[PDB]
RNA sequence: GCUAAACCUAGCCCCAAACCCCACCUUACUACCAAACCUUAGCCAAACCAUUUACAUAAAGUAUAGGCGAUAGAAAUUGAUGGCGCAAUAGAUAUAGUACCGCAAGGGAAAGAAAGCAUAAUAUAGCAAGGACUAACCCCUAUACCUUCUGCAUAAUGAAUUAACUAGAAAUAACUUUGCAAGGAGAGCCAAAGCUAAGACCCCCGAAACCAGACGAGCUACCUAAGAACAGCUAAAAGAGCACACCCGUCUAUGUAGCAAAAUAGUGGGAAGAUUUAUAGGUAGAGGCGACAAACCUACCGAGCCUGGUGAUAGCUGGUUGUCCAAGAUGAAUCUUAGUUCAACUUUAAAUUUGCCCACAGAACCCAAAUCCCCUU
RNA sequence: ACUGAACUCCUCACACCCAAUUGGACCAAUCUAUCACCCUAUAGAAGAACUAAUGUUAGUAUAAGUAACAUGAAAACAUUCU
RNA sequence: UCUCUUACUUUUAACCAGUGAAAUUGACCUGCCCGUGAAGAGGCGGGCAUAACACAGCAAGACGAGAAGACCCUAUGGAGCUUUAAUUUAUUAAUGCAAACACCUGCAUUAAAAAUUUCGGUUGGGGCG
């Protein structure tokens, strides 16, 4: 297995000198075999990524599927220990940077089919991962204007040369 | 485990080849 | 007709 | 090893097996080429040529007596008893270049070597041996070690 | 035939070759014609006079023979009047 | 290679435990054919063609090419300038730092084969120096190898030792056919 | 691995040990001396040697015997030696015909024999064999006590021949009692099979049964510890008292 | 075992190393990987006649689109500066009509003339 | 993945222990030595194939003969199966004839 | 960044040496009531099969035997602790004969220290690449691979994919390189330049089967012993009527990896009898049993199952793993045409001397195109 | 007229486009000898190389988050109701 | 049942939540027409069409998926059955002859019961080779 996401909160930084921009705070968390599909919890995750915190907990509370409880919880103990450990001054200045799901360890066992054949069950499991980086959430991307969109066809247009000659 | 020495350390020279482009020295 | 044959019983009750 | 067929399989037929037709080595009459074969007396050769060059190389004796005993330890000949070898026969090849006074005792003897070895002042007389008594002759010493 | 046998791990000879071939030293075989002793009164002088012959094999009949026979048969027999002993050997033979 | 025997030895599908019954039907599985759960094909099953039992290696060369092997050795020694003659092998003290220090001054290699006729009348004095070094190896006549020659750099004989290596080897030029084993009488060999 | 002696060799290294090692050592002889039946459903060649016609040389002939089952009721009688060939035929005697299963028994005739050393009346299952070595014999018990183990193939013979042999050594009075004369006249005709009784209790006994005779024989009530250190004590105060 | 292969990483990389660019399963998979490397390397090799082909394909284009800017065509420019002795080939026609507008016209005025 | 990820413990090989430096000598033991003892007779290893060599037919047979009595059982009766096998193989199946 | 990857000793292999309290045969593990011995067969080889084959060294693969053929095959005589092993798919099946499967005989494991996805769905067009290009696509070129075939994109076979494992074993005679050389060889053997040594060369999986010995009649067939069930109505002592329980399984539909390796719902036949059924016992594989359907005998019975012979055999199918170069293509016999042997062709090496082309001359009487032959060239 | 091949020429270089089969030059990794003692060399060996056997084992895909499966109601969770 | 189908209820269904298989699968960036071709084309030639993706239906194609299908032919491959196919009578039952003085052994003959083994090749669709 591999364990990577947690030693991420562990790795400290140089101080900064005066004359340099505030990095922003970044606190990993994950929650492992959490006993859901990888595959549906994903769809949770996508909704959740790139939402402020509040806003990712606010959809969460509202949402029907089982994985939504237990990203609303490991949402509410990144928020936890940003506070508490990260130093992270306001709680609700959080965004979900990274959030993703991943396959967790399954167990095999057995469906019994009508004619004396079966199929294999995979008791599936998933892991929850989260980033949550301080600061608001970045704006999402402006959808491309007439006005730039010709302007890259115009540039395209500009680039060419006359190939295959001197 | 494979006995022998030589594709071990073919691995190495490539990780190591792989950690200089990914990671180069200042 | 061929019988069915079954798969040992080990691989699928296994746990963690 | 081919395409498919016994030859790729590995199983085509036994050694003059010829397809089904009656094998060339089987449809030809039985004669008795070799009936017997195995007690049949053989003789060794000892051309006078090859005594001669003995004789002259030192290898065999001429001042002694000349048997089976004194060409095997001269290297002279080589007798296999095993292989139904019943001794020496002389033979007149090298007569008209020999000069050599020698007593020497073999198996059979052509009579122009007899006459050769008779003009040179020499004796030959042809004498018989079994094959237990042609072992002891030949290799002496290995018969001593049995302790018999 | 046999080519490890299975109590001396040895090569066997297939004695109805034996039976039916001479071999001369140099490698060459002889044979008896077939038919040679068969309903000789319907066959004409000539042919009764090649069937009564000694006739030497093909090569390839040769060198199965020298498979199917092992280095015993192909040995130096020293025979006491052996009507084959001239023909043991070849003289005069360019290539 | 002649002493070789390899001890290597695999189980073929006939070897491995079990595998008697054919593992399912020829027809009707859905599954590939098969007929014991032990031929090569399967996880534990024999080996196709693997190491069969001990095997010796052993064949013989012709003892006058062994003979000529070693003469051939001898030569090189002394072209290469790596044969040393002693008048005998007694050394001032059983102490094998001498030994050491000696070839060391001597520019001899790093590795000594010293030779002495027969085994028992070898010098306490050397033989004390050696039995405590690795490098430096003793060894009588009748031991002699090409072996033994290369892989040590400086090859040492006693005068005692070329005299009966000259004979020995020499015999073998200018001998007969055996008629029997050597090791049987004969007129003129020891 | 292999096993440090031959399979074929763990017999004799059993009797080598244990109880049979105790066996005594003339019994122990007879089983392992072993001589080949005297030929009696083949014919022996008359010589070693032999000119077969083929080629006309002198070869080498062996007489490989013929093997014989002896089903247990033989053991019950007096077969002189004969039993059923389980063999194989040619049918019509050619070998180009089928090969078929063939059991050849001997023809079983019920006697009754009169043995003058044990004085008793005898029925036994016989063959014309028996009878004809019997008369050769010169009578039921000179067979007996001439025909080896081998050759009289019986476990009712040769335990007529230790009885035999018992009574001869022991000049059992038992025989024709109050007929001194007659006894002795027995024991006289009889005298040259006559050997040491403590062989003749030995003679004709499977391995199982000399086993159970010596362990019979070797057998005792461990004596009481009591006895042996009384013994000891009283010696030991003997020898202070003398010193 | 023996004799085991302890390569296979580097024999396999070597490979897929080809095939990173791919599509699909062809660039991870070596089964399928190899299929489509030996593919791409055979039409790399059968290209090089191609490339041959078609630039003078292209060179022959574009000579006909400048001759016909001064009335000319193709063969009769071609035909014509060979007749004159002049042996620029095709590739240097195309280089000039592109970049020598005024020598391209100088030429196609020599070839008119030649054939007048 | 069929590839170690660290380095095998290195592997020290003493050329100079007493078996390396002594090895190959009696080797001569014959012809340096009036042929009292053959070479082969310095050979250590199974007894049915001291001095000597064969393919495997060949040395299973040799096995049979000479230590076949004091073989356990069912390696004896793995020892007749395979030679059995050899027969049919080596007499029945190749390229050649 | 997930899943994962990796690891080294747990042990094993081949040699050498050495010869290695109590309970329990009754329903085993339950304290205590009046008898063993007996040819292996068959697969297989013979290209079927039937006799036959198939359960120290040297003499010698010789004498012998043999549908005298496949093949089998003497004796006299001679005398003789270690690892160019494995290292957790390997090595023992083994962490264990355990778990688990089977009524039983019996079978019999596993394991301990990249692929797939996500980060990051997607853009006209097409074996998915290549030539390229300033530029990913757009342009142009391009009919996956293997095997089997005269010929396969083929709508012929195989392959989801990754990892690991998984398939050329050897003689006779040659040739090459040494040694010695009329001798060689460490007895035996060969020798009219031979002999000695080495080097090079002969695959994997798969039947239906056959036989031996066990194990099976808790299913089913039949039978034995001693049991049990059969409402109500109608009729009277019934192989009686209708019809419950019960037994069966006519027809239809559903189901068809199913609830089910034969079921469900309805419909229907018998339902005091030749009935149904619990319990225990018996008959065993060329056998049993059978109201004969070739039915049944532990889910797959025109002859069970397991183990062994057995790595059965397969002229049949499939598979047969580094790089590179070179030479290389269409008759006879045969229980034979799905194969093989000889020829022809082909490859390699070697010897020495003509080879092909080829005009003129020449090659039949009877009743065309060309071909054959060879001075020159 | 031009266009038009791997034909031919041109600059440079050349052993570098057939099945079965055959000859040959190299060679990965492993072990052994002796080196090197760095990751190799010369040799001797051999369980010595896998895009393919409805191959064996293991992992994970696709089909697919699909087919399929499941809890009578309210309530004070005592209980009641269908 | 049908002309001739309709309505409703339940199940299924579809959406939501939970759990979660199987056959299958060379890779696929997986269009239509005509032509071609191992003779039936998504993939080749010439045309036409063509932003990208879900969801629900359908069953014309993917010579669709399931058992190295069904049927036919081959194999000096099996096995079963029947016989006036070939070879045997070991074994039983009869007899006969010897052998022991009803029983039994050996040898013959005849049966019964079986046992082992084989199924040549080329040609021929409406034959009688
Ligand atoms: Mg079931
Ligand atoms: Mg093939
Ligand atoms: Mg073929
Ligand atoms: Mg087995
Ligand atoms: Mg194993
Ligand atoms: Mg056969
Ligand atoms: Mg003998
Ligand atoms: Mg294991
Ligand atoms: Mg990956
Ligand atoms: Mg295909
Ligand atoms: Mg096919
Ligand atoms: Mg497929
Ligand atoms: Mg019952
Ligand atoms: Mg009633
Ligand atoms: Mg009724
Ligand atoms: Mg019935
Ligand atoms: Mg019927
Ligand atoms: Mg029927
Ligand atoms: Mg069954
Ligand atoms: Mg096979
Ligand atoms: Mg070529
Ligand atoms: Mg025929
Ligand atoms: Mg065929
Ligand atoms: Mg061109
Ligand atoms: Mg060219
Ligand atoms: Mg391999
Ligand atoms: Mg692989
Ligand atoms: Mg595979
Ligand atoms: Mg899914
Ligand atoms: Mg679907
Ligand atoms: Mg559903
Ligand atoms: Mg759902
Ligand atoms: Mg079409
Ligand atoms: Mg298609
Ligand atoms: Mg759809
Ligand atoms: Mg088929």
């Amino acid at each position: 297995i591999s364990r990577k996401w947690e030693k991420k909160n562990k790795i400290v930084y140089p101080p900064q000198l005066p004359g340099e921009p505030r990095r922003p705070a970044e606190i990993y968390h994950c929650r492992r075999q959490i006993k859901y599909s990888k595959d549906k919890m994903w769809y949770l995750a996508k909704l959740i990524r790139g939402m402020s915190i509040d806003q990712a907990l606010a959809q969460l509370e509202f949402n029907d599927k089982k994985g939504a409880k237990i990203i609303k919880e490991v949402l509410l103990e990144a928020q936890d220990m940003a506070v508490r450990d990260h130093n992270v001054e306001f709680r609700s200045n959080l965004y979900i940077a990274e959030s993703t799901s991943g396959r967790g360890q399954c167990l095999k066992r057995i469906r019994y089919h009508g004619r004396g054949r079966f199929g294999i069950m995979e008791k599936v499991y998933c892991h929850y991962f989260v980033k949550l980086v301080e600061g608001p959430p970045p704006p999402p991307e402006p959808p491309k204007t007439a006005v730039a969109h010709a302007k890259e066809y115009i540039q395209q247009l500009r680039s060419r040369t006359i190939v295959h000659t001197l | 485990v494979k006995k022998g020495f030589r594709a071990a350390f073919r691995f190495q020279k490539e990780l190591e080849r792989q950690r200089l482009l990914r990671c180069p020295p200042p | 007709f061929t019988p069915p044959i079954y798969q040992p019983k080990f691989k699928t009750e296994k746990e963690f | 090893r081919g395409h498919k067929g016994e030859r790729q399989r590995g199983t085509r037929p036994r050694l003059g097996f010829e397809g089904g037709q009656t094998p060339f080595y089987i449809r030809i009459p039985k004669y008795g080429f070799n009936e017997g074969h195995s007690f049949r007396r053989q003789y060794k050769p000892l051309s006078l040529n090859r005594l001669q060059y003995l004789i002259d190389l030192g290898r065999v004796d001429p001042s002694q007596p000349i048997d089976l005993t004194q060409l095997v330890n001269g290297r002279g000949v080589t007798i296999q008893p095993l292989k139904r070898d019943y001794g020496v026969q002389l033979v007149e090849e090298g007569a008209d270049t020999f000069t050599a006074k020698v007593n020497i005792e073999v198996q059979l003897a052509s009579e122009l070597a007899i006459a050769a070895i008779e003009k040179n002042g020499g004796v030959v007389t042809t004498a018989f041996y079994d094959p237990r008594s042609l072992d002891i002759v030949c290799k002496p010493v290995p018969f001593f070690l049995r302790g018999q | 035939l046999t080519y490890f046998s299975a109590r001396k791990g040895k090569r066997k000879t297939v004695k109805a070759v034996i039976d039916r071939f001479l071999r001369l030293h140099c490698g060459l075989w002889v044979r008896r014609k077939a038919g040679y002793k068969k309903k000789l009164w319907k066959k004409t002088p000539a042919r009764k006079k090649r069937l009564r012959e000694f006739v030497f094999c093909n090569k390839t009949q040769s060198k199965l023979l020298d498979k199917m026979t092992t280095s015993f048969w192909k040995r130096r027999n020293w025979y006491v009047d052996d009507p084959y002993q001239k023909y043991h050997d070849r003289t005069n033979l360019k290539v | 290679n002649f002493k070789r025997i390899s001890y290597a030895k695999t189980k073929t599908r006939a070897e491995v435990r079990g595998g008697g019954r054919k593992p399912w039907p020829q027809k009707g599985t859905g599954r590939a054919r098969h007929g014991s759960i032990r031929s090569p094909l399967w996880r534990g099953g024999g080996v196709a063609h693997g190491p069969r039992g001990p095997t010796s290696y052993y064949y013989m060369l012709p003892m006058k090419v062994r003979a000529l092997g070693l003469k051939v050795a001898l030569t090189v020694k002394l072209a290469q300038d790596d044969l040393h003659i002693m008048d005998s092998l007694e050394l001032p003290t059983g102490d094998p730092q001498y030994l050491t220090e000696l070839a060391h001054y001597r520019r001899w290699g790093d590795s000594v084969l010293l030779v002495d006729l027969t085994h028992e009348e070898m010098p306490q004095s050397i033989v004390e120096a050696t039995s405590r070094l690795k490098t430096f190896n003793l060894i009588p006549a009748v031991g002699l190898n090409v072996h033994s020659m290369l892989k040590h750099q400086t090859l040492v004989l006693t005068l005692p030792t070329v005299a009966f290596l000259e004979d020995k080897l020499l015999w073998q030029d200018s001998r007969y056919r055996p008629l029997y084993p050597f090791s049987l009488p004969y007129s003129d060999f020891p | 691995p292999l096993h440090k002696y031959p399979v074929w060799l763990w017999k004799r290294l059993q009797l080598r040990e244990g109880i049979c090692s105790r066996l005594p050592g003339h019994y122990l002889r007879s089983l392992e001396e072993e001589r080949t039946p005297t030929p009696v459903h083949y014919r022996p060649h008359g010589a070693k040697f032999k000119i077969n016609p083929k080629n006309g040389q002198r070869e080498r002939v062996e007489d490989v015997p013929i093997p014989i089952y002896f089903p247990p009721e033989s053991q019950r009688g007096l077969w002189g030696g004969e039993g059923w060939i389980l063999g194989q035929i040619y049918a019509n005697n050619d070998k180009l015909s089928k090969r078929l299963k063939k059991v050849w028994k001997p023809q079983l005739f019920e006697r009754e024999f009169y043995s003058e050393i044990l004085d008793k009346k005898f029925t036994v299952t016989v063959t014309m064999r028996t009878l004809d070595l019997i008369d050769e014999a010169y009578g039921l018990d000179f067979y007996i006590l001439k025909t080896p183990k081998e050759d009289l193939c019986s476990k009712f013979g040769m335990d007529l021949k230790r009885g035999m042999l018992l009574r001869l050594a022991r000049q059992d009075p038992q025989l024709h009692p109050e007929d001194p004369e007659r006894r002795a006249a027995i024991y006289d005709k009889y005298k040259e099979f006559a050997i040491p009784e403590e062989e003749a209790e030995w003679v004709g006994l499977t391995l199982e049964e000399a086993i159970e005779k010596q362990r019979l024989l070797e057998e005792k009530d461990p004596v009481p510890l009591f006895k042996i250190y009384v013994a000891e004590l009283i010696q030991q105060l003997q020898q202070q008292a003398l010193s | 075992l023996r004799n085991r292969v302890t390569d296979r990483y580097f024999r396999i990389q070597e490979v897929l190393k080809h095939a990173r660019h791919f599509r699909g399963r062809k660039n991870r998979c070596y089964r399928l990987a190899v299929r489509t490397v030996i593919r791409a390397f055979v039409k790399c090799t059968k290209a090089r006649y191609l490339k041959k082909k078609n630039m003078r394909t292209l060179w022959i284009n574009r000579i006909t689109a400048a001759s016909q800017e001064h009335g000319l065509k193709y063969p009769a420019l071609i035909g014509n500066l060979v007749k004159c002795q002049v042996e620029l080939n095709r590739k240097v026609l195309a280089d000039l009509a592109i970049y020598e507008p005024k020598t391209f016209k100088s030429l196609a005025a020599l070839a008119s003339r030649r054939r007048h | 993945i069929g590839i170690r990820l660290t380095l095998p413990p290195p592997k020290v090989v003493d050329r100079w222990n007493e078996k390396r430096a002594m090895f190959g000598v009696y080797d001569n033991i014959g012809i340096l030595g009036n042929f009292e003892k053959h070479p082969k007779e310095l050979i250590r290893g199974p007894i049915w194939l001291r001095g000597w060599k064969g393919n495997e037919l060949q040395r299973c047979i040799r096995k049979r003969k000479m230590v076949g009595s004091r073989m356990f059982a069912d390696d004896l009766h793995n020892l007749n199966k395979r030679i059995r096998y050899l027969y049919k193989h080596f007499n029945r199946h190749g390229k050649f004839r």
